[PDB]
């Protein structure tokens, strides 16, 4: 359906999946981390004139089982690969995550994803070079947005410019 | 609370069933739909709960 895009939020444990949906769904934000085992989202939104709605599905850092990630990842149509900016182990981690959606949707040539390094505000606690993650992002053919949950940097950005990908995938089908 | 508790409970089941359907199978953007609607179901009862 051209009016309704499913995006997948997908990352380690708190890199901040949960606070960027929140933020995004109803411009709230809290200090706790509560973590994450399965939620998900409907919004109405005007993307480029047209009124659609988004589909979020905000999944677990680490899914206990296999299936339930498979069934998961292969019900998306994008994905927002995330990481904290501050933590490198979570930025090395995007690597098999990406791995995992391809495997699932090995039938879709280019898999509508952006690469969002999470937690700007933090700037003086960073772990990930910009030029590393950008330099990533770019051998894997995909933006690379770096936002703060918390400050709302960047945070419409990653959700709109995703959206504007799966449109794209959807309209050469 | 009590009563939420419970339909969270009887939406979790469902969850799992869905679960079970969709792993391996020929894909099925039916079931997959209803998968997303019975999480935003349990992520709105769990807001509630949380005042
Ligand atoms: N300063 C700051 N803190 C953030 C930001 N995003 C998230 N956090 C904090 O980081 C913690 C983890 O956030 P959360 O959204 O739960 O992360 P998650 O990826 O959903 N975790 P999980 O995978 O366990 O569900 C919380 O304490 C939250 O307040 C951000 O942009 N800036
Ligand atoms: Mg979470």
């Amino acid at each position: 359906s051209l009016a309704l895009h499913k995006v997948i939020m997908v990352g380690s444990g708190g890199v901040g999946k949960s606070a960027l949906t929140l933020q995004f769904m109803y411009d709230e934000f809290v200090e706790d981390y509560e973590p994450t085992k399965a939620d998900s989202y409907r919004k109405k939104v005007v993307l480029d004139g047209e009124e659609v709605q988004i589909d979020i599905l905000d999944t677990a850092g680490l899914e206990d089982y296999a299936a339930i990630r498979d069934n998961y990842f292969r019900s998306g149509e994008g994905f927002l690969l995330v990481f904290s900016i501050t933590e490198h182990e979570s930025f090395t981690a995007t690597a098999e995550f990406r791995e995992q959606i391809l495997r699932v949707k090995a039938e879709e040539d280019k898999i509508p994803l952006l690469v969002v390094g999470n937690k700007s505000d933090l700037e003086e606690r960073r772990q990930v070079p910009v030029e590393e993650a950008r330099s990533k992002a770019e051998e894997w053919g995909v933006q690379y947005v770096e936002t703060s949950a918390k400050t709302r940097a960047n945070v419409d950005k990653v959700f709109f410019d995703l959206m504007r990908e799966i449109r794209t995938k959807k309209m050469s089908e | 609370q009590a009563g939420i508790k419970e339909e969270i409970r009887r939406q979790e089941f469902l969850l799992n069933s869905l679960h079970r359907d969709l792993q391996g199978g020929i894909k099925d953007l039916s079931k997959e739909h209803r998968l997303w609607e019975v999480l935003r179901i349990l992520t709105a009862l769990r807001r509630k709960l949380r005042e």
